[PDB]
C-alpha cells in the first residue's frame, strides 16, 4: 500500500524536479535573450 | 624489557626510514 | 581518415548556456554557481532565522534567541533532540509531517543548515577550480580549501554519525562551541590526543610563518622611492622583486641558524603546514568518533592506585575530567534523566 | 653557601660591566651606511 | 623515432588480442548518447535516495520492518 | 685599533662569525645556556616538589616514573610565595630541591635571555643596513611569555600559579584558568583566537597564490583570480601592503591576548552571563552560559583541596 | 550592457523616489511582525508566560521519534 | 505579556534614520570594487 | 628502560638540529 | 548601462531586503518588558 | 632482456631533504613513544 511517507517522498521528488526545471528554464531564457 | 612489541616498533620506525633516507642520500651524492 | 579538432560542430543549447554563465561581470556565476549560491544563501538565511526567532525549549530545555532575550554570544541554532536519532528531519518527513512550526520546534533547522552548508562548500571548491581553469593557473587553493572542508565534514557529520544521534554535534553558536570544547575536554581528554597536538603545532607554526615572513619582507625593501612612506613606491607592473633575498637570508642565517634560499620552497612550506595540521586534527576526531580515545597511560593509573602518595599533573587532569563529567552531565544530557545526590558528586575535599 | 654567592655576584658584575662598556664605545657610528 | 623505436616482440596471445586494442581514439560526431546517460544517472540517483531513506527510517514501508527482528522471518 | 679592548670589540661586533654575537649576545648566551642546562637536568633527575605547600609532593622527573608527556619541572612551593629564593638562601641543597628553586632559576635566566635576543635582532638588523622593525614583531611572543611566567604570579601573589614547564602542566594551567577566571568568554582571548586562525588562513592562501603564480605576474596575475573568486577587487593590489597586513594581524592578536592575560592577573574576569534570562514570576531559564558555568563550577570544586593534611 | 556605475544611480532621482518610500515600508513591516505577536505563532516560540504549563514544572522532553508531532503539541499546551 | 512597550512613532522615527543611512552607503562601499573590476576585466 | 629511550630520542633530535645548523650545504642558489 | 533586473540587482536586493526586515524586527524586540 | 626502456630516471635527494626527513621521523618517534609504551 501507499503509506503517507511514500506519498510525501514522491511529492519531494516532484518538487525537486520542478526546481531543477525552473533553474534550467531560467538559464536557457536568459542566454537566448542575451544570445 | 617492558612492552617488547613497543620497543621493536620504535626501533623499526627509527631504523627503516633512516636507512632508506641515508641510502638515497649516498646514492644521489655520487652524481 | 576523418580527423577533427576542438569545437568544429554545430552550436547547441549547451554552448549558449556556457557562453552566458562564463561572462565577465561583478559576480562570476559559472557552472558551480548554480550549486553554490542557492545553498550558501539558504544556509546563511537559516542560521540567521534560527538565531533570531526559533527556540530550543523543547529539545535542550534552553532559551536561545533574540526574541527570548539572548545576546550575540549566547544565541545559537541548537541540535535536534536525542530521540530523533539520525533522521534527516525533512519538512515532509514522518517527524514534522509538513508542519513548519513543529519542524522548527523539533530542530530540523540545524539539519537544513548543515546539509545546505556542506553542499555550499562543495560548490565553493568547484568554483575555485573553475576560476583557476579559466585563468590558467595551477589549483593549489583547491587543496588549501580541501583542508577546512575535511575538518568540517569530520566534526559536523562523522562524529555524530558514530554517536547516539545529532544531539552531540556542535550547535551553531559561540557559547555552543565553548560547551562543545569543554565537553570533549571532560569526556575524551581530547587535549592529550597526539593528533590535536600536531594540529596545534601546525596552526601556531602557520601564524609564526605569516608574521615572520611579513616582518622580513617589509623590513628589507629596496630604495625605489623618495617619499618617507614605502607603500606608494610600487606598481603592479614591476619587473623585479621589491625586497632583497640575500640580505634577509644572511640575517636569518646569522640569527636563527637556517634560512630559506628559494621563494617557491618558502611559500610552498607556508601552504603545507596548516593543511597537514588540520588534516591530522580531522583524523584525530574521526578516531574519537568511535570512542577510540587516548586516555589511559595505564602504568601511571596503576601506580597511582597502588599508593596514594604519588601525584603527577596527569592524575590531577584525570580528576578534573571526572569533576567536569559528574557536574555537567546533570543538565548537558536531559534525556538520560540523571539526578546525582550531593553526596556522590566528586569534590576535592574528599580525596 | 657564601662562596657560591661570591662567585655568582662576580660573574654577573663582570658580564654587566662588559655589556655597559660595550654599548658606550661609540655604537651609533659603526653601520654599513655612510652619513 | 621510427615507429616508436622499432617494432616490438610478437607472441601468439598478442596477435590474438590485437583486435581489441586497435581502434584507439575513435569517436562519434556530435553528442552521441549523452542524454541516455543523463536519464540513467537520474534514475540511479532516485534509487540511491530510496534505499538511503529506507535504511534511515525516513521512508517507512509496509513490508519492511527495519530492525534485527526481521531475521526471524 | 690594536688595543685588547679594540680587538675584543671587533671580534664581538664582527659579522663574519657563523652566528652573530654582539653585546646582547654576550649577555644572552650564558643566561640561555644555564637555563637550558638546568632545565634538562631537572627534567631528567629532579626529586619531588610540594607545589601546594601542604606536604603533598608532586613528582615530575623522568626517573620517578614519567614520560615526555607527563613530565615537567614543578613550580616553586606556595610557602615561598613571591619571595626571592636563590640557591645560597636555602638551608641545604635538599631543601632547595624540595621547595622548587630551579623553576625560579630557569624562569629568570630564560626571561633575560629572550629580552637580550630581542635586542640582538635589532642590533644585527642595524649592522647590515636593514630596517629595524623585526623586534616589534617578536615582542608579541615575548610579551605573552613574560605575562604568563611573571605577571600572573605577581597578581596572584605566588610563583605556584605560574605555568609548569611541561605538557600536562600546561593543560592543568589552562584548565585552572577556565575554572577560575572564565577565560573563554574574555574578549581579548577571542581576539587572540581570531588572530591565530586568520594568520593560518592568510599564510595558507598567500602560499597557494604565490606558488600558483610562479611559472617557469607575481601579483598582477593572481589578483585577477582573487578579485572574482570572493569579490573584493583592488583590496591588496600593492605587494608591500599585503605583507604588512600579514605581519600586522597576528602580532596585534597576540598583543591583545597577552594584555587580556595580564588583566586577568589582577583578576577582573571574563564575561558573566549567568541567569541573564528570566521569564515572568521570576523563574530562571537556562542558557548555554549556564552549562559552561556548571562545568566551571565542577572544575573549581575539583581543583580546591580545602581539607589539606 | 555595461553595468552602470553605482555613482550614476546614487545621483538619480527615481532611485531615491522609490527607495525612500519603499525601505520604511519593510522596516514597519518587521516592527508589526514582531509587535502584533505573529512571530510567536509562526515560529512556535513560547511567550514569557507560556514556558511552564499548569501541569508541567520542568523542561520538556520529546522521548519519541515517530509520534514527535503529537508529543510536541501536547507539551506546548496547544 | 510579551508586547512591545514603545509605540509606532519611534518605529517610524528610527525607520527613517536606519533606512536612509543604509540605502546610500551600500553603493559607496562597492564603488571601488566595481571601478577596479572593469580595469581587471577586458584586459586578461 | 623507557627513560633511556626517551633520552636517546631527545639527544638524537638535538644532534640533528646541531648538524643542520652547522653542516648545512651552502646556499649558493640565491645569495 | 540602461537595462535593469540584472544579476547584480538580484544579488544585492536578496541580501538587502531581509536585512532591513530583521533589523526592524530586532529594534522592535528591544522594547519588550519581559 | 628485450630492449632498454627509454623511461628510466634516477632519484635524487639533496641534503636538506635528508635533514627534513630525519627531523620528521625523530620528532614523530618522540611524540608517539610514550603512547606506544603506555
Ligand atoms: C541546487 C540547489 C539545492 C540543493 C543542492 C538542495 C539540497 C537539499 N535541500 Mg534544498 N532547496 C533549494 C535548493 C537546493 N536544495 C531551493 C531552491 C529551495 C526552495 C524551494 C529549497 C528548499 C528546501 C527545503 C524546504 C528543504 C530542502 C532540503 C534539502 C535536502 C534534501 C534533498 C532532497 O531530498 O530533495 C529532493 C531531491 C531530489 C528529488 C533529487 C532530484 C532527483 C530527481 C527528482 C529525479 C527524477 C527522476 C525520475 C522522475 C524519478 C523516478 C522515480 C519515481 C518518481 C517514479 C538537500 C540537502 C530538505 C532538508 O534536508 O532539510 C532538512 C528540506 O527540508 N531544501
Ligand atoms: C593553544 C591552544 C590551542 C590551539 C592553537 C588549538 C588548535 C586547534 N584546535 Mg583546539 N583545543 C585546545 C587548544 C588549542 N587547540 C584545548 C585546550 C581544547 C580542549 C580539549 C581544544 C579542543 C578542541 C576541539 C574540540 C576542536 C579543536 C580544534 C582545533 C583545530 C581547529 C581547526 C579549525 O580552524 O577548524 C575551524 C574551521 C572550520 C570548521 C572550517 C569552516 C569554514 C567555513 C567553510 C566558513 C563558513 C563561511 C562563513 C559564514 C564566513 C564568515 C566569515 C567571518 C567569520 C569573518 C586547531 C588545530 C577542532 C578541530 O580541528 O578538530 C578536527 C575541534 O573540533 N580543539
Ligand atoms: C579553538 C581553541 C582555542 C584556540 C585556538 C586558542 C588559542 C590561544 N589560546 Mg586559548 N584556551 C582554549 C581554547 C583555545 N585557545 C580553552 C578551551 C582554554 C581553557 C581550557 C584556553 C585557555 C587558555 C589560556 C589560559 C591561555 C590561552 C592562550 C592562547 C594563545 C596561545 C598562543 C599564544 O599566544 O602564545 C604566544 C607564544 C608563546 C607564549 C610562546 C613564546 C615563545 C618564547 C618567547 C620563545 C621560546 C623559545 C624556545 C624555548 C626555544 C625553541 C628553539 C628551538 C628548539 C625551536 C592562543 C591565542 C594563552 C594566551 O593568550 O597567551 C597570553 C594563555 O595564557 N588559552
Ligand atoms: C574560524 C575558522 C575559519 C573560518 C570562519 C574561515 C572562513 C573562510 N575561509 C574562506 C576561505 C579559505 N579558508 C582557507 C584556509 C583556512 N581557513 C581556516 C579557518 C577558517 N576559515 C583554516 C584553519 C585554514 C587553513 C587550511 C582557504 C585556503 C580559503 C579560501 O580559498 C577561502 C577564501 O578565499 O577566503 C578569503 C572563506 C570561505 C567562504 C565560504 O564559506 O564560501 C561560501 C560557502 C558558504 C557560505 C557555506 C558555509 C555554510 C556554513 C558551513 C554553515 C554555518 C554558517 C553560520 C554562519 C555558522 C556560524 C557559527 C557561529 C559559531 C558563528 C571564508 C571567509
Ligand atoms: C629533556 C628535554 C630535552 C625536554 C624536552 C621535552 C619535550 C617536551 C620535547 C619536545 C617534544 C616535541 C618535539 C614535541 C612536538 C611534537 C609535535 C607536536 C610535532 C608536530 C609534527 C607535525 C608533523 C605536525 C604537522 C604540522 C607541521 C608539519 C608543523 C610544522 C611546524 C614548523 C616546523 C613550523 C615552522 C617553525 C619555524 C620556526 C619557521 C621559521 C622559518 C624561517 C626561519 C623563516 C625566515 C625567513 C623569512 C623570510 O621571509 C625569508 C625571505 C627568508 C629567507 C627566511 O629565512
Ligand atoms: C568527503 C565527502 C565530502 C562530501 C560530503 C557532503 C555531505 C554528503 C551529504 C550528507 C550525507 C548524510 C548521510 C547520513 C546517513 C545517516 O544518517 O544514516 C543513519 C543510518 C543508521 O541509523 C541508525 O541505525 C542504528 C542501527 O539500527 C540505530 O538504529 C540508530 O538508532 C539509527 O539512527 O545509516 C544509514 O542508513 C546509511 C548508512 C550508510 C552511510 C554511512 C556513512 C558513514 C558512517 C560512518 C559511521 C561512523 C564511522
Ligand atoms: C514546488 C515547490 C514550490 C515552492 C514551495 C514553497 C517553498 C518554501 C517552503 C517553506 C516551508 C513551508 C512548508 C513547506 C513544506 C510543506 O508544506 O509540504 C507539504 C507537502 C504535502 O504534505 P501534506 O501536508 O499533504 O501531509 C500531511 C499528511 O498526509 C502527512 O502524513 O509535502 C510535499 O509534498 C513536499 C513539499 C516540498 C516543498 C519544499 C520544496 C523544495 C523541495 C526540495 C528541493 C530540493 C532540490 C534539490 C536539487 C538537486
Ligand atoms: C591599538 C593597536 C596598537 C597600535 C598600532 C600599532 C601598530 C604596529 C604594527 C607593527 C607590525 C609589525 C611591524 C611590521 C613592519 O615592519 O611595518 C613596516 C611599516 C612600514 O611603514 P613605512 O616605512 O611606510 O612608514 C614610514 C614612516 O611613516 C614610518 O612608518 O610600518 C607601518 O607602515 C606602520 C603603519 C601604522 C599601522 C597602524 C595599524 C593600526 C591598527 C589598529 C588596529
Ligand atoms: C642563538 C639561537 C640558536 C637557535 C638554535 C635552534 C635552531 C633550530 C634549527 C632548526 C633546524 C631544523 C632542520 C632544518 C633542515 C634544513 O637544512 O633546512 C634548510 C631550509 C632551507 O632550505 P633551502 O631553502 O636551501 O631549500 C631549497 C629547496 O628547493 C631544497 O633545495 O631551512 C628552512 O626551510 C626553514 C627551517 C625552519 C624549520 C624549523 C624547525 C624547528 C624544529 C625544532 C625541533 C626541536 C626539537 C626539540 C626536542 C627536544
Ligand atoms: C614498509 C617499508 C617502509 C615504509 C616507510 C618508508 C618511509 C619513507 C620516508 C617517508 C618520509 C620522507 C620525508 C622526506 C622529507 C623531505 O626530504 O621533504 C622534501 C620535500 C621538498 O622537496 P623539494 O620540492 O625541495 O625537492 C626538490 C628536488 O630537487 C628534490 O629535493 O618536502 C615535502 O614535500 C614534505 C616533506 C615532509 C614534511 C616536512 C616538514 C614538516 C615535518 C617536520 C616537522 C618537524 C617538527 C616541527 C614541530 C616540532
Ligand atoms: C525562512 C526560511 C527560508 C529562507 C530564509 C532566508 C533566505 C533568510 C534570509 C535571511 C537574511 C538574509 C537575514 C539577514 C539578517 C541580517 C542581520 C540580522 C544584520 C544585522 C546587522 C547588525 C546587527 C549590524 C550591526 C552593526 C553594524 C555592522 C553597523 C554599526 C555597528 C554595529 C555593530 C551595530 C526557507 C524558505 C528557504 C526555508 C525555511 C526557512
Ligand atoms: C546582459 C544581461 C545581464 C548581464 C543580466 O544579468 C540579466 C538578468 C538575468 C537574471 C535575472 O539575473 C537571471 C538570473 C537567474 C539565475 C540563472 C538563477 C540561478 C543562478 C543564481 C541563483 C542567480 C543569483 C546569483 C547571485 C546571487 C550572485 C539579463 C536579462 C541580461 O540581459
Ligand atoms: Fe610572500
Amino acid at each position: 500500500a501507499v503509506t503517507p511517507s511514500l506519498k510525501n517522498f514522491l511529492g519531494s521528488l516532484i518538487a525537486g524536479a520542478t526546481v531543477l526545471g525552473g533553474i534550467a528554464l531560467a538559464i536557457t531564457a536568459v542566454s537566448k535573450f542575451d544570445k | 624489557e617492558v612492552n617488547i612489541y613497543g620497543l621493536t616498533a620504535t626501533a623499526l620506525f627509527i631504523i627503516i626510514p633512516t636507512s632508506f633516507l641515508l641510502i638515497l642520500y649516498v646514492k644521489t651524492a655520487s652524481t | 581518415t576523418i580527423a577533427i579538432g576542438t569545437y568544429q560542430e554545430k552550436r547547441t543549447w549547451f554552448d549558449d548556456a556556457d557562453d552566458w554563465l562564463r561572462q565577465d561581470r561583478f559576480v562570476f556565476v559559472g557552472w558551480s554557481g548554480l550549486l553554490l549560491f542557492p545553498c550558501a544563501y539558504f544556509a546563511l538565511g537559516g542560521w540567521l532565522t534560527g538565531t533570531t526567532f526559533v527556540t530550543s525549549w523543547y529539545t535542550h530545555g534552553l532559551a536561545t534567541s533574540y526574541l527570548e532575550g539572548c545576546n550575540f554570544l549566547t544565541a545559537a541554532v541548537s541540535t535536534p533532540a536525542n530521540s530523533m536519532a539520525h533522521s534527516l528531519l525533512f519538512v515532509w518527513g514522518p517527524e514534522a509531517q509538513g508542519d513548519f512550526t513543529r519542524w522548527c520546534q523539533l530542530g530540523g533547522l540545524w539539519a537544513f543548515v548543515a546539509l545546505h552548508g556542506a553542499f555550499g562548500l562543495i560548490g565553493f571548491m568547484l568554483r575555485q577550480f573553475e576560476i583557476a581553469r579559466s585563468v590558467n593557473l595551477r589549483p593549489y587553493n583547491a587543496i588549501a580549501f580541501s583542508a577546512p572542508i575535511a575538518v568540517f565534514v569530520s566534526v559536523f557529520l562523522i562524529y555524530p554519525l558514530g554517536q547516539s544521534g545529532w544531539f552531540f554535534a556542535p550547535s551553531f553558536g559561540v557559547a555552543a562551541i565553548f560547551r562543545f570544547i569543554l565537553f570533549f575536554q571532560g569526556f575524551h581528554n581530547w587535549t592529550l590526543n597526539p593528533f590535536h597536538m600536531m594540529g596545534v603545532a601546525g596552526v601556531l607554526g602557520a601564524a609564526l610563518l605569516c608574521a615572520i615572513h611579513g616582518a622580513t619582507v617589509e623590513n628589507t625593501l629596496f630604495e625605489d622611492g623618495d617619499g618617507a612612506n614605502t607603500f606608494r613606491a610600487f606598481n603592479p607592473t614591476q619587473a623585479e622583486e621589491t625586497y632583497s633575498m640575500v640580505t634577509a637570508n644572511r640575517f636569518w642565517s646569522q640569527i636563527f641558524g637556517v634560512a630559506f634560499s628559494n621563494k617557491r620552497w618558502l611559500h610552498f612550506f607556508m601552504l603545507l603546514v596548516p593543511v597537514t595540521g588540520l588534516w591530522m586534527s580531522a583524523i584525530g576526531v574521526v578516531g574519537l568518533a568511535l570512542n577510540l580515545r587516548a586516555y589511559d597511560f595505564v602504568s601511571q593509573e596503576i601506580r597511582a592506585a597502588e599508593d596514594p602518595e604519588f601525584e603527577t599533573f596527569y592524575t590531577k587532569n584525570i580528576l578534573l575530567n571526572e569533576g567536569i563529567r559528574a557536574w555537567m552531565a546533570a543538565q548537558d544530557q536531559p534525556h538520560e534523566r540523571l539526578v546525582f545526590p550531593e553526596e556522590v558528586l566528586p569534590r576535592g575535599n574528599a580525596l | 653557601m657564601l662562596t657560591l654567592k661570591i662567585f655568582v655576584y662576580t660573574v654577573v658584575t663582570f658580564f654587566v660591566c662588559l655589556f655597559i662598556f660595550g654599548f658606550l664605545s661609540n655604537d651609533p657610528a659603526r653601520n654599513p651606511g655612510k652619513n | 623515432n621510427s615507429d616508436f623505436q622499432e617494432p616490438g616482440l610478437v607472441t601468439p596471445l598478442g596477435t590474438l588480442l590485437r583486435p581489441l586494442n586497435s581502434e584507439a581514439g575513435k569517436v562519434l560526431p556530435g553528442w552521441g548518447t549523452t542524454v541516455l546517460m543523463a536519464v540513467f544517472i537520474l534514475l540511479f540517483a532516485a534509487f540511491l535516495l530510496i534505499i538511503l531513506e529506507i535504511y534511515n527510517s525516513s521512508l517507512i514501508l509496509d513490508d519492511v520492518s527495519m530492525s534485527w527482528e526481521t531475521l526471524a522471518k | 685599533n690594536s688595543s685588547l679592548w679594540a680587538r675584543f670589540c671587533e671580534w664581538i661586533t664582527s659579522t663574519e662569525n657563523r652566528l652573530y654575537i654582539g653585546w646582547f649576545g654576550v649577555i644572552m648566551i650564558p643566561c640561555l645556556l644555564t637555563a637550558t642546562s638546568v632545565f634538562i637536568i631537572a627534567f631528567i633527575a629532579a626529586p619531588p616538589v610540594d607545589i601546594d605547600g601542604i606536604r603533598e609532593p608532586v613528582s615530575g622527573s623522568l626517573l620517578y616514573g614519567n614520560n615526555i608527556i607527563t613530565g615537567a619541572v614543578i613550580p616553586t612551593s606556595n610557602a615561598i610565595g613571591l619571595h626571592f629564593y636563590p640557591i645560597w638562601e636555602a638551608a641545604s641543597l635538599d631543601e632547595w630541591l624540595y621547595n622548587g628553586g630551579p623553576y625560579q632559576l630557569i624562569v629568570c635566566h630564560f626571561l633575560l635571555g629572550v629580552y637580550c635576543y630581542m635586542g640582538r635582532e635589532w642590533e644585527l638588523s642595524f649592522r647590515l643596513g636593514m630596517r629595524p622593525w623585526i623586534a616589534v614583531a617578536y615582542s608579541a611572543p615575548v610579551a605573552a611569555a613574560s605575562a604568563v611566567f611573571l605577571v600572573y604570579p605577581i597578581g596572584q601573589g605566588s610563583f605556584s600559579d605560574g605555568m609548569p614547564l611541561g605538557i600536562s602542566g600546561t593543560f592543568n594551567f589552562m584548565i585552572v584558568f577556565q575554572a577560575e577566571h572564565n577565560i573563554l568568554m574574555h574578549p581579548f582571548h577571542m581576539l587572540g583566537v581570531a588572530g591565530v586562525f586568520g594568520g593560518s588562513l592568510f599564510s595558507a592562501m598567500h602560499g597557494s597564490l604565490v606558488t600558483s603564480s610562479l611559472i617557469r605576474y607575481n601579483i598582477v596575475a593572481a589578483h585577477g583570480y582573487f578579485g572574482r573568486l570572493i569579490f573584493q577587487y583592488a583590496s591588496f593590489n600593492n605587494s608591500r601592503s599585503l605583507h604588512f597586513f600579514l605581519a600586522a594581524w597576528p602580532v596585534i592578536g597576540i598583543w591583545f591576548t597577552a594584555l587580556g592575560l595580564s588583566t586577568m592577573a589582577f583578576n577582573l574576569n571574563g564575561f558573566n552571563f549567568n541567569q541573564s534570562v528570566v521569564d515572568s514570576q521570576g523563574r530562571v531559564l537556562n542558557t548555554w552560559a549556564d552549562i559552561i558555568n556548571r562545568a566551571n563550577l565542577g572544575m573549581e570544586v575539583m581543583h580546591e583541596r580545602n581539607a589539606h593534611n | 550592457p555595461v553595468e552602470r556605475p553605482f555613482s550614476d544611480i546614487l545621483t538619480s532621482i527615481r532611485y531615491w523616489v522609490i527607495h525612500s518610500i519603499t525601505v520604511p515600508a519593510l522596516f514597519i513591516a518587521g516592527w508589526l511582525f514582531v509587535s502584533t505577536g505573529l512571530a510567536y505563532d509562526v515560529f512556535g516560540t513560547p511567550r514569557p508566560n507560556e514556558y511552564f504549563t499548569e501541569d508541567r514544572q520542568e523542561a520538556p522532553l520529546i522521548t519519541d521519534r515517530f509520534n514527535a508531532l503529537e508529543q510536541v503539541k501536547k507539551l506546548s499546551g496547544n | 505579556v510579551g508586547d512591545v512597550n514603545a509605540p509606532i512613532e519611534y518605529a517610524v522615527g528610527a525607520a527613517i534614520l536606519v533606512s536612509l543611512v543604509a540605502t546610500a552607503i551600500i553603493p559607496i562601499v562597492l564603488n571601488p570594487g566595481q571601478q577596479a573590476a572593469d580595469k581587471i576585466f577586458n584586459a586578461k | 628502560m623507557e627513560a633511556l629511550v626517551y633520552t636517546f630520542l631527545l639527544v638524537g633530535t638535538l644532534g640533528i638540529i646541531f648538524f643542520s645548523i652547522f653542516f648545512r650545504d651552502p646556499p649558493r642558489m640565491i645569495k | 548601462v540602461y537595462p535593469i533586473f540584472t544579476v547584480r540587482w538580484l544579488a544585492i536586493h536578496g541580501i538587502a531586503v531581509p536585512t532591513i526586515f530583521f533589523l526592524g524586527a530586532i529594534t522592535a524586540m528591544q522594547f519588550i518588558q519581559r | 632482456m628485450a630492449r632498454p626502456n627509454p623511461n628510466k630516471q634516477v632519484v635524487e635527494l639533496n641534503r636538506t631533504s635528508l635533514y627534513w626527513g630525519l627531523l620528521l621521523i625523530f620528532v614523530l618517534a618522540v611524540l608517539f613513544s610514550s603512547y606506544i609504551f603506555n
